[PDB]
């Protein structure tokens, strides 16, 4: 039962995706796709017409292709309880609705960075590092921050 | 320096560029799995004795050494030896990846990175394993290479 | 020719090596008269996309381990026997001789 | 009748393989005595010695013991024997026999299936 | 400009932006496209459904060919 | 020929005796096979192999000795075939900024 | 170019070759392609006479009639010079490799490339 | 003895006495799978990294450039 | 398949070397003490039902994270009774194991590959020296540790006339790439 | 006295001509390919199967993909399964020739070598249009294969398998019953079955003998228990007995072939399921599913469940096997690669026993040994 | 050595049944009749056809799936085939591609450093089929030997134009196997 409904909600999740993973930043850090590959079937049964949508103007951090968002109110919520600043929100109703401002109002917050961080697809992405590289060749070192105290 | 001393010297550069093209006497150094490839081009499809090649197992006879197949750290001593016995006039045919830049064996221990490291190679044929055709290719490349030779009116104007 | 007298090639079943250019190979491979069709899946499995049944990979039972000790040792060795018919099968085979043209005549293959 | 050739470059027939294979038996059993009873080897080695001691004797052409056990090649059966005695001799050199106590033993049985088309060692008939 | 003259050194032949921003726009009647590539969809590159609610052209993010709603 | 481990430090320092008396009958091989006859100085080989075996005196363990001594004949055996003032951190910190 | 001959041997054979053949087609840079079935061998009823007797090479056969030489496809080389692709696009040239270091392939960092580019990927304060 | 089997390893004496940091690397904040946590790696702090002059590739020196984040877990 | 002698085996050997078995569609397999080796295999190779006379071949598998990380796999086979059989042990950097030279002689070729790529040293070999690596290798390439491009390159070195060796400096170092997925497990 | 030859370099103890031992030095082509392997994923190691062995190309790989569907349990569809076969028996023929023909130049005859290069010659022109290059074509994958057939390959190899036969009957006549031949191998190198057992012997070296034992029989790892050929073992293991083996096998190979040829279903050429075999260009290109798989394939790899297995194949060198650890990741912990030449190589030591030179060379070419799958 | 010294009379013994036997075996080994078969096949094949492919004017069978030199393709329109997916260094084995890239001016993701080694690229086919949008392909050409190694290491200049050159061959051949995919 449970492999089943995961099975079917990863099918409805992919069944509009853009079939962009190759220009996305996220690849082989993307949620979608791993958990595809773990939980998910390994066909695909829709073959009609996708949606789209336009991508949104949201500051020169973060880089947005509203096409691949699976509008799970990730940040939409983050904007509100942690950021402390209320721009983001999912509007509209039904298969298309969209999320950002409905003005054109750039995000800006010292929190803003995060919002790229928590979206599991590549839907939000830091725009100073839009192709730069991926996620394999990168050696990653822990370690600390002196900008702030 | 004249116009027909040098007519004259053209002539016999291009006399001694042709019996060097026309009889080069390569030696296999027959490592990992080029060699199998270079028999396949010394077989009787692709045949080289038509061109003059034969392959001289000693290497006080052979004209151009071809190193085709994987370098070794073991085998590189043994490589430099072989070719230090070559006469004077000497060329090298690096065939395949591995003799060329280590190939599929670059991040590896005792793997040389290459036959250049060892001996001045002169043309390298880029393949995995590279085709009889192209093998040919590259010693035809190779009589292109020496068809250039002015030896006599470098020793003339010396 | 002196070569027909005995050898392959006073057979009459003999087979020149070199092939015509006009029956060997018709079509070259990137022009071919036919249009391919490969098939990919099952038909069962176009319009019935369920993995969670054919998942081969990860559907194993998992690994049982069990701790004998010496009491659980000298149990099995005493009811356990041995029997005539319990010894493990031989896998015997042997030569046969027996001639280059017995199967299908030489020409079946 | 005799046989020709056994197939195997270094086994050689042997004329007297049935009087071979009836000293080698007897050897066999008279030198597991020797080993404690309660040991699983050497009931093995009891139970298949005496079948094949008692259908050797049975049998007398080399033929039909052959034909009667299923294992073939006397030749096989009188190197097998020897075998036998030189195990036998190796465990009465070093003693092997009895728990150390206190042992413990992971058996590990995992049923994962593999496809039919791997190389499985098919079980003869 | 930068990012051309970065990995490109002839600066005498016509680098891939120029044309492609030379072949002009591409008119279509419906709402939403699908972007294949070229002719043939096997050959060409994903499909890619490009949303034209917006009055400029809208780049495909593939073989970027500027499909443009009709009116 | 390879022998079991030494269970005993004795058997372990007769080991090492054994193999620094190879070490000493295998030297004026090695005269011939590199020949620096100018500045060898046999007995200063000598005297820098005895070095070696006096600081590989902190290990105590016999299994440790004997791969020691395994791994010393193996490199007596490849050497026999023939197989080859500013204080010390200002010199490190005018060199590179790794040391 | 029927002198060659004698100090080639192998324009020779060609000549032998094309006794039956029929002249399939002509590129551009004149190489002139043949074809010969009927009691002919399959590895040897297509070929090319480069036109180019001193000195011939086996890299001046351009792409439209490299395929049909190499009997990859059985499209002569006028039809893949109808399909030719527009808009972008170079002429063929040979593997010169040796014929002149302003004929040869250089990379960006070598020292004869006409513009040589520094990689370090990082830029100093330059006061 | 700590060392002894570093010294009867085999390895260089150079690189016998090098500091280096054993952690357990954290879990991505790209994404939440939490598979690839409680693992831990020797990390050789070998950044002596520069670009070849013919290429611009990433040239080293290190021998330890990439084993302690690749083979050794 | 064919777990005939596999089964016979663990109702007729002695009882106290096997460490563990599994019964598995991979494999048989037997882990046992080092000090017990050579007799299991002995007893194996010599019963005429287990008659696995045949000796596959030796391999190492290194374990960093155990105590004692080298893993020494000794793949058998059975012609007779058609059944392949597999006996492991565990042994350390310095511990020597005993060899099985005398039983199968062609044990000694892979033990002298063991010895070079591990360092796990036996203890009746005829000889050890190293079989596949250079001559003068310092290290064990198939440790763990042991870094992918080693330590050591080769040059010609036109002053010396000769092939010497220097430390590595090789450019284009090797690109490693954690293609692993956080939801594998 | 010893007397030393130098990618073969081998140390001889001699008398009086009579070679009293031999002993070969062998890592002259070590590369690390257990320790590449290790480093790299599965697919990408493939291509180190391809270059081991490199006169038997494909049957590496198809020892390698078994390995992999033993540890991952995935099932290989009818028609991969039968073009693995014919294709492993191309293989074969192509090994048996190239050994035999090296063989007889170094015994002296020169003629047959160019003969059986141009039937090689038309196997790997099969090889070519299969797949990408005549040698080392990554074709046989885990899962199935990589691509179909191009059709007219079934016709074509028909035709080659005629010329083949009439081929085999060729060199046949011309080595087979001449006393040059016959002086220089029978009587030479003979190998007891006890020696062969005891040294690891496999294949034709250990079939010499008459052990009359033969791995697609014994754990038929293909459709092999459907293709009723035959396997021959020699009365007295020698050179000359070892020769009219490796003849007999290329026979029955073509026997092999013209009955794959014969019963070769329609179907798929690789596993139905797309975690562990990648999708087709169209369904990548279409499916965003198939999008996604195919980037997780050609990224990371396949995690096979942690296992250790041993998978050996009937290669025409001998048993080739395969020792696979796993840890459930996209790598091979460990990757052991056991060789039908390293075994054959310690047996030249007793077999060039009380022998002499050109006995010693004809012994290694009769044992046929490759140095990269020794190097390994 | 009795059994052999026995079984070689005991084969004497057979093959020696009668005087005509005997006589035609004297013979045969003495008057050379293998010999004289070899002789006369040897004459056959020196009086047969040949079957040399004549390099340099007839040129050997390829097939359109030919892994030869790397090369990159580039759309109809006229823009880069490549985007940066970086999918051909992530399954290389022998890690021959280097790839940089950055936003370009109009936003599209382009690769603004694309190298390959044909020193150390095993013509393998792996890139050409793990290409999402068919960028990199393995092209027909094979004869492209350099003299020097720094040639033999190529960039995304000459790729790109490796691929114009060879664009129309590539793209019949790109076509016939696209078929069988
Ligand atoms: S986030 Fe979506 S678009 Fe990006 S690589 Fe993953 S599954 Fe594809
Ligand atoms: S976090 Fe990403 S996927 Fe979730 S609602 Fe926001 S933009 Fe959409
Ligand atoms: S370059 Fe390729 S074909 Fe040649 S020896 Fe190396 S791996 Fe083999
Ligand atoms: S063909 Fe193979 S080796 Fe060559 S660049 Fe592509 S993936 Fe790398
Ligand atoms: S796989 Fe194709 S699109 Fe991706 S980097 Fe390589 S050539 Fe470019
Ligand atoms: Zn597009």
């Amino acid at each position: 039962v449970a492999k089943k409904a995961r099975e079917g909600v990863m099918e409805f999740l992919l069944m509009n995706h853009p079939l962009d993973c190759p220009i996305c930043d996220q690849g082989g850090e993307c949620d979608l796709q791993d958990q595809s590959m773990a939980f998910g079937s390994d066909r695909g049964r829709f073959t009609e017409v996708k949606r789209s949508v336009v991508d949104k103007n949201l500051g020169p951090l973060v880089k947005t292709v509203m096409t691949r968002c699976i509008q799970c109110t990730r940040c939409v919520r983050f904007a509100t309880e942690v950021a402390g600043v209320q721009d983001l929100g999912m509007l509209g109703r039904g298969s298309g609705e969209e999320i950002g401002t409905y003005v054109e109002k750039l995000l800006t917050s010292e929190l803003s960075g995060n919002v790229i961080d928590i979206c599991p697809v590549g839907a939000l992405t830091s725009k100073p590092f839009a192709f730069k590289a991926r996620n394999w060749e990168l050696k990653g070192t822990e370690t600390i921050d002196v900008t702030d105290a | 320096v004249s116009k027909a001393a040098e007519f004259v010297i053209s002539k016999v550069d291009d006399l001694m560029n042709w019996a060097r093209r026309g009889s080069i006497w390569p030696m296999t150094f027959g490592l990992a799995c080029c060699a199998v490839e270079m028999m396949h081009t010394g077989a009787a499809r692709y045949d080289l004795d038509r061109f003059g090649i034969i392959f001289r197992p000693s290497p006080r006879q052979s004209d151009c050494m071809i190193v085709a197949g994987t370098l070794t750290n073991k085998m590189a001593p043994a490589l430099r030896k072989v070719y230090d016995q070559m006469p004077e006039p000497r060329w090298v045919i690096s065939m395949g990846s591995c003799a060329n830049g280590g190939g599929y064996y670059h991040y590896s221990y005792s793997v040389v990175r290459g036959c250049d490291r060892i001996v001045p190679v002169d043309i390298y044929v880029p393949g995995c394993p590279p085709t009889a055709e192209a093998l040919l290719y590259g010693l035809l490349q190779l009589q292109k290479k020496i068809n250039r030779r002015k030896d006599f009116l470098h020793w003339w104007t010396k | 020719k002196p070569w027909e007298i005995t050898g392959p090639c006073a057979d009459p079943e003999y087979r020149s090596a070199v092939p015509l250019a006009t029956e060997y190979r018709l079509q070259c491979p990137a022009t071919t008269k036919e249009k391919p069709c490969i098939p990919n899946s099952l038909p069962e499995t176009v319009y019935d996309i369920k993995y969670f049944s054919r998942d081969q990979r990860r559907n194993r039972p998992p690994i049982r381990r069990t701790v004998l000790k010496k009491a659980d040792v000298e149990k099995l060795a005493k009811e356990q026997t041995f029997a005539v018919s319990d010894f493990p099968p031989v896998y015997l085979n042997s030569a046969v001789e027996e001639d280059i043209n017995a199967i299908g005549g030489g020409y079946q293959g | 009748k005799v046989k020709a050739s056994t197939g195997i470059v270094g086994l050689e027939v042997v004329p007297n393989a049935r009087e071979v294979l009836i000293g080698l038996y007897s050897k066999t059993l008279k030198e597991i005595q020797k080993v404690p009873e309660d040991e699983g080897y050497r009931k093995a080695v009891e139970s298949f010695t005496k079948h094949r001691l008692s259908v050797c004797k049975e049998e007398e052409d080399w033929e039909a013991i052959e034909k009667r056990l299923g294992c073939g090649q006397v030749e096989e059966l009188i190197e097998e024997a020897q075998d036998e005695l030189k195990l036998i001799s190796y465990m009465i050199e070093w003693d092997p026999w009895g728990v150390p106590d206190d042992y413990e033993c992971e058996v590990i049985e995992n049923d994962a299936p593999v496809p039919k088309h791997v190389p499985l060692h098919r079980p003869p008939p | 400009s930068n990012h051309t003259a970065k990995w490109m050194q002839d600066t005498s032949k016509k680098s891939p932006m120029e044309l492609i921003n030379e072949v002009p726009p591409i008119k279509v009647e419906g709402r939403i496209v699908a972007c294949e590539g070229d002719t043939n969809p096997a050959l060409g590159h994903p499909i890619e459904f490009i949303c034209l609610d917006l009055p400029e052209p809208a780049v495909c993010k593939y073989c970027g060919l500027r499909y443009v709603q009709d009116h | 020929k390879v022998l079991p481990n030494s269970a005993s430090v004795e058997e372990a320092r007769q080991r090492v005796f054994d193999f620094f008396r190879a070490t000493c009958r295998s030297l004026p091989s090695v005269m011939e096979i590199y020949n620096l006859y100018d500045v060898t100085s046999v007995a200063q080989l000598r005297s820098t192999v005895a070095s070696e075996i006096r600081k590989n005196i902190g290990v105590s363990d016999p299994k440790v000795i004997d791969m020691l001594l395994f791994k010393g004949m193996e490199e007596l055996m490849n050497v026999v075939n023939h197989s080859k003032a500013i204080s010390p951190f200002l010199k490190n910190f005018y060199s590179s900024n790794y040391f | 170019g029927y002198l060659r001959c004698l100090p080639d041997g192998n324009l020779l054979q060609t000549k032998i070759h094309n006794i039956g053949a029929t002249l399939v087609g002509v590129d551009k840079f004149g190489n002139k392609y043949y074809e010969k079935l009927g009691d002919t061998q399959y590895g040897r009823h297509r070929w090319v006479e480069y036109a180019e007797k001193s000195r011939y090479n086996a890299s001046q056969v351009p792409p439209e009639w490299h395929g049909w030489l190499h009997f990859i496809t059985d499209h002569t080389g006028d039809e893949l010079l109808l399909l030719k692709p527009k808009r972008y696009g170079v002429e063929h040239k040979e593997n010169l490799s040796g014929e002149g270091e302003q004929y040869i392939y250089h990379s960006k960092g070598h020292a004869l490339n006409p513009g040589q580019r520094d990689w370090t990927r990082y830029q100093p304060w330059e006061s | 003895k700590p060392g002894e089997i570093g010294m009867v390893s085999g390895i260089p004496q150079e690189h016998l006495r090098r500091r280096v940091v054993i952690y357990s690397p954290a879990r991505t904040a790209s994404q939440q799978g939490s598979g690839k946590v409680g693992r831990w790696k020797i990390n050789f702090l070998s950044t002596q990294k520069w670009e070849n002059p013919l290429m611009g590739w990433t040239s080293t020196g290190d021998p330890y450039a990439h084993v302690g984040d690749s083979a050794l877990t | 398949d064919n777990q005939f002698i596999f089964k016979y085996s663990w109702e007729t050997l002695p009882k106290k070397w096997v460490k563990k078995m599994e019964r598995s569609e991979h494999g048989n397999r037997f882990d046992t003490k080092t000090d017990y080796l050579f007799q299991l295999l002995c007893f194996l190779k010599l019963h005429t039902y287990t008659r696995v006379q045949v000796l596959i071949d030796i391999c190492g598998v290194d374990y960093p994270s155990r105590k004692r990380r080298f893993e020494v796999v000794y793949n058998l086979l059975s012609t007779r009774y058609n059944s392949r059989i597999r006996v492991q042990t565990s042994a350390d950097e310095v511990t020597r194991i005993s060899s099985v030279v005398s039983l199968f002689p062609s044990a000694g070729w892979w033990e002298r590959e063991v010895w070079d790529m591990f360092g796990v040293s036996f203890i009746n070999h005829p000889d050890l020296r190293r079989i596949l690596t250079d001559y003068g290798f310092e290290g064990h390439p198939l440790r763990k540790d042991f870094p992918l491009s080693g330590y050591v390159e080769v040059r010609y070195d036109d002053p010396e006339k000769r092939v010497v060796s220097e430390p590595i400096e090789m450019t284009q170092e090797f690109r490693y790439f954690d293609f692993a997925s956080p939801w594998e497990q | 006295f010893t007397l030393n030859f130098g990618s073969l370099r081998l140390v001889l103890e001699m008398n009086g001509e009579v070679v009293e031992r031999a002993e070969p030095h062998i890592g002259l082509l070590h590369r690390g390919t257990e320790k590449l392997i290790e480093y790299k994923t599965y697919l990408q190691a493939l291509p180190y199967f391809d270059r081991l062995d490199y006169v038997s190309t494909m049957a590496q790989e198809h020892a390698y993909s078994l390995a992999v569907e033993r540890l991952l349990n995935c099932e290989v569809p009818l028609r991969a399964q039968y073009i693995r076969v014919l294709f492993c028996e191309i293989t074969r023929i192509l090994n048996h020739l190239l050994a035999l023909t090296t063989h007889a130049m170094d015994v002296g005859a020169s003629t047959p070598f160019l003969w059986a290069f141009e039937e090689r010659e038309k196997l790997l022109e099969f090889y070519e249009r299969v797949s990408g290059a005549r040698m080392h074509a990554s074709f046989i994958r885990p899962g199935g294969v990589a691509q179909d057939l191009p059709l007219g390959l079934c016709r074509d190899i028909d035709s080659f398998t005629q010329q083949f036969a009439s081929r085999i009957d060729e060199l046949e006549e011309m080595l087979t019953g001449n006393r040059i031949w016959k002086q220089r191998l029978v009587d030479i190198g003979t190998v007891t079955a006890q020696q062969a057992k005891d040294w690891g012997f496999s294949g034709v070296m250990l079939r010499g003998p008459g052990v009359c034992w033969d791995l697609r029989r014994a754990a038929p790892y293909d459709v092999y228990d459907q293709l009723d050929f035959d396997v021959p073992v020699g009365t007295r293991g020698d050179c000359y007995d070892r020769y009219c083996i490796r003849i007999e096998e290329m026979r029955q190979s073509m026997r092999i072939i013209w009955q794959c040829l014969n019963k070769i279903p329609s179907g798929m050429i690789k596993a139905d399921d797309r975690k562990l075999c990648p999708p087709s260009r169209c369904r990548m290109k279409l499916s965003m599913e198939s999008s996604i798989h195919h980037f997780e394939l050609y990224t990371e790899g396949f995690s096979v469940p942690a296992s250790s297995t041993y998978t050996a194949v009937e290669a025409p060198k001998g048993e080739f096997g395969v020792f696979l650890v796993s840890n459930g990741s996209n790598r091979p912990y460990r990757c052991k690669i056991r060789a039908p030449g390293f075994a054959h190589l310690q047996g030249l030591d007793f077999m060039s026993k009380h022998h002499m030179l050109a006995d010693v060379v004809t012994i290694i070419g009769t044992q046929d040994i490759v140095f990269g799958e020794v190097d390994r | 050595t009795k059994l052999e010294d026995e079984q070689r009379e005991q084969l004497a013994k057979e093959i020696s049944k009668d005087w005509s036997s005997v006589f035609e075996r004297s013979i045969n080994t003495l008057f050379l009749t293998e010999m004289v078969r070899g002789l006369m096949l040897t004459l056959k094949y020196f009086f047969e056809t040949k079957v040399t492919i004549n390099y340099p004017f007839e040129k050997g069978p390829l097939s359109p799936r030919f892994r030869g030199e790397h090369a990159l393709r580039r759309y109809p329109t006229g823009e880069e085939r490549c985007i940066a997916c970086k999918l051909c260094e992530a399954i290389c084995p022998a890690q021959a591609i280097t790839i940089e890239a950055e936003e370009r001016e109009d936003g599209s993701r382009r690769t603004t450093r694309y190298d390959i080694d044909m020193t150390k690229c095993i013509y393998c086919g792996f890139c050409q089929e793990a290409c999402p949008v068919d960028a990199i392909v393995e092209g027909p050409n094979f004869e492209f030997a350099t003299e020097t190694h720094e040639e033999l290491l190529y960039d995304k200049e000459k790729l790109l134009e490796n691929g114009d050159r060879w664009e129309t061959e590539i793209a019949e051949n790109l076509r016939s196997e696209s078929l069988y995919r």
